[PDB]
């Protein structure tokens, strides 16, 4: 990630991964 | 049940004298009792009693 | 349902506060809960599996890009030899000046951290190059976690849950994990090491973009399909390649070639991807066994009852195996485990010997720490195998339905196995320590000449029969004139016998008098953890001080103090006992592994083969001598890189003393002291507006057991991580 | 909460009622071991799990068994 | 030199005829034995899986022997499969005795 | 000779060991007179010191790369002075102890209290058996040939 | 009777042919297992029957050693017979194909047969003489046994002697004996 | 490090802000009787 709009977009793939795991610990409870 | 002064083995199996040896003492003879047989060892339990009465289905190997 | 714990009732209704820490603990225990089905049970398992991957998946592109974002990977790639792999950046807002311009090493324009997980080689040799790549592999990493809590949530959803009958399809489950995940998976890695990683170390470079461009053999192909597979063998990289550059390299993709590649001392990559192919074709081949439902393959459970030999020598054979693993989670838990503990201690016993990456075993560091890591994460999973088993014993046996089978017959005469691993446990320990005493008095007395040296013989001989000639035994591959000789001559002994008979790396260590003593101790310490917990599992059903263990779980404090007294009865308290021991073998073994290796790169071997006969060499040239940077690592007169060790170390040992708090002191003490200070709160002005919800009570029994050994494991680990990580990478060697 | 059970072995000794300090356990007519007496325990709800009971009873395992199950305020014992 | 599409064929064959032919009631009688898959004492289809199902629509066949196409596959597998071992070692040339 | 060690008359590292010794020895006894106790015990050692050396080399223990003295519990004809020919002694005196204290609870047993006659020996029994438990190995195979040895109604029990 | 005067087991009660009452590791306790054991055993006794002469022959007359008789494999080339001539369709990939399938036939012919008599002694196409059509038999069954039980010992005496003896046959070991009895024998190999 | 202002905006909003506010909310959800 030598770059800078490479960090920004790491940033908002682990957002949508974060996302879909709280989808699934509610589905979980 | 069993005659006094007769040497029975265990079968119980949760007994702490399983598959040992006792003389019994004293067979109660009343019509609705569930373990009349009563049985002495010479060796103490966990809890240090030696008597114990069980069923005459219970126990025998003579 | 109405409080914190939602999946238990008597946690709900508790007033004190302990329905918080039980409500932490049984957490996970599914089969325990509130209306639970077979059917919720096996979908709940599924979702947290999903949960795990991702999570797994997460950190390792975490790695990828904490190390493409600040390490030097690039720099290291071209002098892997003087430069240290940089784990990723500090930011602690409470440094000093002195401790940012220590911890500025490497080639950092900050502090940073220095990558002891052998990350570095492991991703150059397999074809990394660029910090690119690494980031690329991050960015791939988080999507297939995304895409994992994806499937995760769909298989939960009404419409997709799968049935209960569906996981207990063993057939075709096993046919499929064996063929794909196994066999695939290696084709997979074959064929990437011999487009990717192979060519990349050849020198030329090899990406997505010229994939179907650049074929990885002259004439690629055309002998696969004719037969002529010996042409991929043909001309191999010689002595004189230089890993990376095109300096002597052959063309060759699978050969046999054995030994170590002489400049980065490791295997040879194609013959890692030799033992890919074969090892794919052997699982892909092993798959079709069983019948799933095209009228071929196998009965899983015919074949289980088809073996019971006549002559009622152990019963009824294998007859209802089959069910019992099958319906049971903790049968199928306790083989997992225990097939997986063996294999990551076979992992960490080849990894040193033949290292696999490139420039490893020149990192003295890392190997030491890769080794305890691994012997750690084994013991603990040996440890977890057992306890399964106790569970399964206790609450998913059916004495019914395994009559007479060999299960039953394992209860049936459970006496004498616990006698004989008494017995053995016994004499090893009591011979074992009385040699070492004895060479301890024959030391003391200063006539070190009569103490009892032992040669260990059969191990030297099995060396001798690997093709080691020091021991002059001659057998059978150092003979010339034997046919297992002769057998491999043409294929992979010229470099076996090659790399086994140089004394400088790892391959076939020498071992003396001093190895017999430490393998006797490591095989006392396996026998009474073996003893512990066999005894735990098999008087986990019921014993003559208590014939119902059964009905009362696995897991209570104790029956009373009646009968004698019956405190730390259970099998969990078996399991918490059989952990002691467990670290204690486990790090008499990491003992002995870091002073053999310290003393092999110090370059005076004969400190170890002349000082570890007796039991004071041990406290004294290991213990005591291999300290001196590291409790140095700061002092009044400044501080260097290895203070935060200095401070870890000293933080191990606080964390382990405080687990001697909970495993000595008992609660019927701390609850006599609660119940005061509650009083001194109550009846205090100014501090009575405040009022606890929770009753304050004091940990419970198998609570307190349950922290006094997380604090002592804790601090068992760290004080030790801290000092194999000081003492080696304070001196390197 | 705790669940107390007096199966069908005791003898009558009396001991277990005896012992119990929290008025848990008492005594029932029942003919069959030799004076037509039994345990009974209808005030489980009030044992703290004090197991005086089991260590009482001269029974070859035991006739009075207590299983320790859901905590509340009166089986902890709690005074505040 | 190892000519090939003949030794593969040859291998093909014989071990075709082996399936065919020689140990074919061997093998129908050792399936028939153990015959379903079996959970609890019923079948996995019964016990509920609609991919527990067995494809008679991939079993219909007509030879007078009852040789299906799976058995085909298996058979012919085991013939390539010796057939390249065969062809692999013959290349060489080595001498591996006592 | 066998796994790579030299006997020990001929190892140049057991000169070492022997001279370094002796002349430690000899500087710690100039600080005396020749007609002291000091200097008898410090003669003495010597002498012992000397006798212990001039023995290992003749009975024919193979040295170390140290000048140190490696045991062959192999088997091995050459050294079988090293682990079965005092192995067998000691197995005979462990299997005569295990053998008269098993007949002497075996004796008791029958008795009026067998406890009490285990917190209180009896000599004259005690001593009989000893005295008897000489021949026991052709003891020992006698009483398994016939039937005598174990038990068959063991009283384990587990619910 | 193996040891005259013991006793016999209640299996072992001398009816079948061959039988002396020999089994002190108590094996055919068992029925089904004694009844594939007698079959297992004929089977043995008639393969080291045929093998017997077929390693004392060409040694004396083929000159071979039945060890190196299968050496010529590793090495191009070899394929000798009997007068020496090469057999050219002897290349040992196209000879063990062959070599599997009749025998994997013969077999898989053998072994479907419900009759024990009938297989252990099939007759038929087998007896095509009448040597068992009403004549002594029990006494021909009695005479294969002892000669085949014969060929085993042999057999087995050929293998250790091969390994004991590396490179050479048991022929030449005859001449060894019989160069000096009393000091070439088997207390060289036993108590070197 | 390219960013070199992100640690600087990270641990502080992760070992201090965080763990403030998730102990606040679990400390919700277990005092609670619903
Ligand atoms: C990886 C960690 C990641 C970070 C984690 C950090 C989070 C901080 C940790 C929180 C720990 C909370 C305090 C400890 C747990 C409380 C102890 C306790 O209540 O303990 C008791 C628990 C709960 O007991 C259960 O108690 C139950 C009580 O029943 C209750 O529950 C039942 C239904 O559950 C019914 O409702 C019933 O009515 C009701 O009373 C029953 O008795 C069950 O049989 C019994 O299991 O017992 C159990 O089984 C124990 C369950 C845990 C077993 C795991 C032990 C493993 C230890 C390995 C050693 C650690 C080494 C660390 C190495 C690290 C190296 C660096
Ligand atoms: C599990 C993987 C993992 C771990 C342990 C760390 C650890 C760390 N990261 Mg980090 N990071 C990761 C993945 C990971 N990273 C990924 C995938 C990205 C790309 C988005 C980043 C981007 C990133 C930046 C930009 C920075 C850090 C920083 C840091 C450090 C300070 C903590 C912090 O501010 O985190 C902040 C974390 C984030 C902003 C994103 C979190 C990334 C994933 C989604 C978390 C993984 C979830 C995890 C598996 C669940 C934990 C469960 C557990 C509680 C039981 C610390 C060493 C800081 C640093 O270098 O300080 C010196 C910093 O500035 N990280
Ligand atoms: C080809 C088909 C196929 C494939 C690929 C898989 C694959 C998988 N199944 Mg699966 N399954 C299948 C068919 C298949 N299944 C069928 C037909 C059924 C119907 C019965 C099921 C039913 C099923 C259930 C019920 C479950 C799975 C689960 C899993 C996962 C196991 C966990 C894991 O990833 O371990 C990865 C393991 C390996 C990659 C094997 C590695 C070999 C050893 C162990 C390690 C060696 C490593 C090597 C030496 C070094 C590498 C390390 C490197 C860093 C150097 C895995 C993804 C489990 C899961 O995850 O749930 C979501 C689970 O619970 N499956
Ligand atoms: C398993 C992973 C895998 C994958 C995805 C690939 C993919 C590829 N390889 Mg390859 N390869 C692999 C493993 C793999 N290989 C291994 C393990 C080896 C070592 C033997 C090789 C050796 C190799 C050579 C020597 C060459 C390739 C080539 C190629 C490319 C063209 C393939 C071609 O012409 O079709 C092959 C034609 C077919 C008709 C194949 C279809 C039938 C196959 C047998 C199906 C397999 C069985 C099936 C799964 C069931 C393609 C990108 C060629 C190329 O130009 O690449 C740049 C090339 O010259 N590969
Ligand atoms: C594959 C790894 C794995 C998995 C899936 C589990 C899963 C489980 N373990 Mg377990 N365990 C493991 C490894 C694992 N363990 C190891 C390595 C050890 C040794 C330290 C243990 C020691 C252990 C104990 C001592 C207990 C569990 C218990 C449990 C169950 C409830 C966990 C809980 O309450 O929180 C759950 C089924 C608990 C349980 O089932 O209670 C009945 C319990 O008491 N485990
Ligand atoms: C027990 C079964 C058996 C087996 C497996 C063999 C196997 C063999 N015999 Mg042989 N043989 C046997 C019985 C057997 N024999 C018997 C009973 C006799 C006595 C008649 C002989 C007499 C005999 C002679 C005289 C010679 C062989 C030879 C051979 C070898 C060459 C085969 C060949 O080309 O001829 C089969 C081809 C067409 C039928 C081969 C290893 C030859 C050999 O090894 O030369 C050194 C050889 O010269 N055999
Ligand atoms: C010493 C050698 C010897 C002797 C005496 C016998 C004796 C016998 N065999 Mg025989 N057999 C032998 C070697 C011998 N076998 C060998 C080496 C093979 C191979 C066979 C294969 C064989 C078959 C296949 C059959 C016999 C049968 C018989 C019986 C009647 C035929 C006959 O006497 O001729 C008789 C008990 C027949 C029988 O019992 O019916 C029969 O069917 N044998
Ligand atoms: C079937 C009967 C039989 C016969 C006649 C022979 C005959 C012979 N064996 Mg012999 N042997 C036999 C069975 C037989 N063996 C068996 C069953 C075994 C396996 C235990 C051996 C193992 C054996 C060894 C190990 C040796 C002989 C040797 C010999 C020869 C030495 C003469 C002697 O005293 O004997 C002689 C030719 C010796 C030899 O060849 O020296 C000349 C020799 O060293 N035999
Ligand atoms: C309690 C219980 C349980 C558990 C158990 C366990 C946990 C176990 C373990 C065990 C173990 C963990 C074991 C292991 C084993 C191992 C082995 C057995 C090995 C072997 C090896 C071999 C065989 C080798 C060989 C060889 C050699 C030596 C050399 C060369 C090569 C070869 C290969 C040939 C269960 C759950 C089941 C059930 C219930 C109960
Ligand atoms: C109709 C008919 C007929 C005909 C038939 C035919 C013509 C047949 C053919 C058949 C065939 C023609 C078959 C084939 C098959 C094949 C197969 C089935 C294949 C498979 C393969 C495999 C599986 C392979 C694998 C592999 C790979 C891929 C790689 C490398 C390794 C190996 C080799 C392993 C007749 C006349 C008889 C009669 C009348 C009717
Ligand atoms: C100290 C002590 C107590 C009393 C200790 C108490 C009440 C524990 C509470 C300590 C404080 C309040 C919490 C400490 C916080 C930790 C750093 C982490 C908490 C857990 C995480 C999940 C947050 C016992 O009750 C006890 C019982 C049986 C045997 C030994 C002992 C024992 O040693």
């Amino acid at each position: 990630s030598i770059s800078d709009s490479q960090i920004i977009v790491a940033l908002v793939s682990a957002f949508i991964t974060g996302i879909l795991a709280l989808r699934l610990g509610k589905s979980l409870y | 049940g069993p005659k006094r002064g007769s040497i029975v083995k265990v079968l119980r199996r949760e007994s702490y004298w399983f598959n040992d040896t006792g003389k019994v003492v004293a067979v109660d003879q009343a019509p609705g009792v569930r373990y009349p047989v009563v049985v002495r060892f010479d060796k103490v339990n966990y809890a240090g009693v030696s008597t114990n009465n069980y069923s005459p289905d219970e126990l025998e190997a003579a | 349902a109405s409080r914190f714990p939602k999946f238990s009732r008597g946690l709900s209704q508790d007033p004190t506060t302990r329905r918080i820490w039980f409500g932490i603990a049984t957490a996970h225990d599914f089969e325990s809960h509130d209306d639970m089905t077979e059917e919720r049970l096996y979908q709940k398992i599924f979702a947290s599996h999903f949960g795990q991957l991702a999570i797994i998946f997460l950190w390792t592109s975490g790695n990828l890009f904490h190390v493409a974002w600040q390490g030097n990977f690039e720099a290291w790639g071209q002098d892997p030899l003087h430069v240290r792999p940089i784990a990723h950046a500090i930011w602690d807002p409470h440094f000093g000046q002195p401790a940012v311009e220590a911890f500025t090493r490497g080639g950092a324009s900050g502090p940073v951290n220095i990558a002891y997980s052998g990350v570095y080689q492991w991703w150059y040799t397999i074809g990394l190059r660029t910090n690119q790549d690494l980031y690329g592999g991050s960015i791939f990493l988080l999507f297939v976690s995304a895409l994992f809590l994806i499937a995760g949530w769909l298989h939960l959803q009404p419409k997709w849950k799968p049935s209960v009958s569906w996981f207990k399809n063993a057939e075709s489950r096993l046919n499929h994990h064996l063929s794909g995940l196994f066999g695939v998976s290696s084709l997979a890695w074959t064929g990437h090491l011999v487009h990717v990683a192979i060519p990349e170390s050849r020198g030329e470079h090899v990406r997505w973009n010229n994939l179907l461009t650049a074929l990885p053999h002259p004439q690629g192909l055309g002998p696969f399909f004719a037969g002529q597979w010996n042409v991929y063998a043909q001309n191999p990289d010689s002595n004189s390649h230089l890993f990376g550059t095109s300096e002597g390299a052959g063309t060759a993709i699978l050969t046999f070639l054995g030994g170590f590649h002489p400049q980065t001392q490791s295997l040879w990559l194609t013959d890692m991807a030799h033992h890919h192919l074969a090892i794919a074709v052997i699982f892909i081949i092993a798959g079709h066994m069983y019948r799933t439902n095209f009228g071929i393959g196998h009965s899983m459970k015919e074949i289980l009852e088809a073996h019971t030999p006549p002559g009622g020598r152990l019963g009824r054979g294998h007859k209802g195996l089959y069910d019992t693993i099958n319906n049971s989670l903790h049968f199928q838990l306790g083989l997992a485990l225990a097939s997986l503990g063996v294999i990551t201690s076979l992992v960490a016993q080849h990894m040193y010997s033949l290292p696999p990456y490139a420039f490893l075993a020149q990192d003295f560091t890392t190997q030491a720490a890769l080794y305890t890591h691994h012997q750690y994460i084994a013991g603990f999973i040996m440890t977890g195998a057992f306890a399964h088993g106790a569970i399964f014993f206790i609450r998913d046996y059916n004495p019914e339905q395994n009559k007479d089978n060999v299960l039953a017959r394992m209860l049936e005469h459970k006496e004498a196995i616990i006698s004989h691993l008494s017995w053995a446990s016994l004499f090893l320990g009591f011979h074992t320590l009385g040699l070492y005493v004895h060479n301890d008095v024959m030391l003391a007395f200063g006539t070190p000449e009569k103490q009892i040296l032992i040669e260990p013989v059969f191990a030297q001989w099995i060396q001798s029969a690997h093709g080691k000639a020091l021991y002059g035994f001659d057998v059978l591959l150092s003979s010339a004139d034997s046919p297992a000789f002769n057998a491999g001559q043409t294929l992979w002994l010229p470099g076996w016998l090659d790399a086994i008979n140089n004394n400088s790396n790892s391959l076939f260590l020498t071992i003396g008098p001093g190895d017999f003593l430490v393998h006797h101790a490591i095989a006392l310490g396996l026998h009474t953890t073996t003893l512990i917990l066999v005894k735990g599992a098999l008087d986990a059903r019921g014993s003559k001080l208590m014939p119902d263990k059964k009905e009362f779980g696995y897991s209570f404090p104790c029956d009373g103090p009646g009968r004698g007294g019956t405190c730390d009865i259970s099998a969990w308290d078996a399991f918490y006992l059989a952990v002691f021991w467990m670290l204690n073998t486990i790090g008499w073994v990491t003992f002995y592994w870091h002073w053999k290796h310290i003393t092999l790169w110090q370059g005076n071997v004969a400190q170890f083969n002349e000082s570890s006969t007796y039991l004071m060499g041990w406290l004294r040239d290991y213990l005591w001598l291999n300290s001196s940077q590291l409790i140095n690592g700061y002092n009044p007169f400044g501080m260097n890189s290895l203070s935060v060790w200095a401070w870890m170390f000293l933080f191990g040992h606080l964390v382990w003393a405080t687990g001697f708090m909970f495993l000595i002191s008992w609660r019927g003490y701390w609850q006599e002291l609660i119940e005061t200070l509650a009083w001194a709160h109550e009846r205090t002005p100014l501090a009575n507006l405040v009022r606890w919800k929770d009753k304050p009570v004091a940990l419970s029994i198998v609570q307190a057991r349950l922290v006094g050994l997380a604090h002592f494991s804790v601090g068992y680990i760290f004080t030790y991580a801290a000092f194999l990580i000081a003492s080696t990478s304070g001196k390197f060697g | 909460a705790h669940s107390v059970k007096i199966y069908d072995t005791c003898i009558g000794c009396t001991q277990c009622v005896r012992a119990c300090p929290t008025d848990v356990l008492e005594m029932v007519p029942w003919d069959g071991c030799k004076a037509s007496q039994i345990a009974s325990a209808p005030r489980t709800e009030d044992c703290v799990g004090c197991k005086r009971c089991e260590s009482a009873c001269p029974t070859d395992f035991l006739s009075v068994r207590v299983y320790l199950g859901a905590e509340t305020t009166r089986s902890m014992g709690l005074a505040y | 030199e190892a000519n090939t599409a003949l030794t593969i064929t040859l291998s093909t064959g014989a071990l075709l005829f082996l399936g065919r032919f020689v140990f074919l009631p061997f093998q129908r009688d050792n399936v028939s034995r153990q015959g379903l898959p079996v959970q609890n004492g019923v079948t996995h289809f019964d016990a509920g899986d609609s991919r527990a199902q067995e494809v008679t629509s991939f079993l219909k066949t007509n030879d007078p022997a009852g040789f299906t196409i799976v058995d085909v596959l298996a058979w012919g597998a085991l013939g390539h499969a010796v057939g390249f071992f065969i062809l692999a070692t013959i290349n060489n040339g080595y001498n591996p005795q006592f | 000779d066998v796994a790579g060690l030299t006997p020990c008359k001929e190892s140049k590292g057991f000169a070492k060991r022997e001279k370094q010794e002796i002349k430690k020895l000899e500087s710690r006894l100039k600080l005396y007179a020749p007609d002291s106790a000091p200097a008898l015990a410090l003669n003495a050692t010597i002498e012992k010191t000397k006798r212990r050396f001039a023995f290992y080399g003749n009975e024919g223990l193979l040295c170390g790369t140290d000048g140190l003295p490696h045991l062959i519990v192999d088997g091995d004809q050459a050294h079988l002075g090293e682990f079965v020919y005092p192995g067998l002694v000691f197995l005979y005196i462990a299997g005569w102890i295990g053998w008269v204290g098993r007949a002497y609870l075996i004796d008791v047993r029958t008795s009026k209290k067998p406890t009490e006659k285990e917190i209180i020996i009896d000599v004259p029994l005690a001593l009989r058996i000893m005295s008897k438990g000489l021949t026991w190995p052709v003891a020992a195979i006698g009483e398994l040939r016939s039937g005598k040895l174990v038990e068959k109604s063991a009283n384990i029990t587990v619910s | 009777e193996w040891l005259p005067g013991n006793p016999r087991p209640s299996y072992l009660d001398g009816s079948a042919p061959g039988d002396f009452g020999f089994d002190p590791l108590g094996l055919g306790e068992v029925p089904e297992n004694l009844e594939r054991f007698k079959e297992s055993e004929l089977i043995h006794a008639r393969w080291a029957m045929l093998a017997v002469p077929g390693v004392l022959i060409p040694e004396a007359l083929g000159y071979g050693n039945w060890v190196s008789a299968q050496k010529w494999a590793a090495t191009p080339g070899g394929q000798a017979t009997y007068l020496g001539n090469p057999v050219p369709w002897g290349n040992l990939p196209v000879i063990l194909a062959i070599e599997f399938l009749a025998i994997a036939f013969a077999e898989s012919q053998r072994n479907g047969e419900p009759d024990p008599e009938k297989r252990k002694y099939p007759g038929g196409a087998f007896d095509p003489l009448g040597f068992s059509k009403g004549a002594n038999l029990e006494e021909l069954k009695l005479k294969e046994i002892k000669n085949g039980r014969l060929a085993l010992v042999a057999f087995l005496g050929f293998a250790v002697q091969a390994i004991a003896y590396p490179g050479t046959g048991p022929l030449e070991n005859l001449k060894t004996h019989l160069a000096d009895p009393w000091h070439n024998t088997i207390a060289h190999v036993i108590i070197p | 490090m390219t960013a070199s202002y992100l640690p600087s905006i990270f641990v502080p909003l992760i070992g201090l802000v965080f763990p403030a506010i998730t102990m606040a909310s679990l400390f919700i959800y277990i005092e609670q009787d619903e």
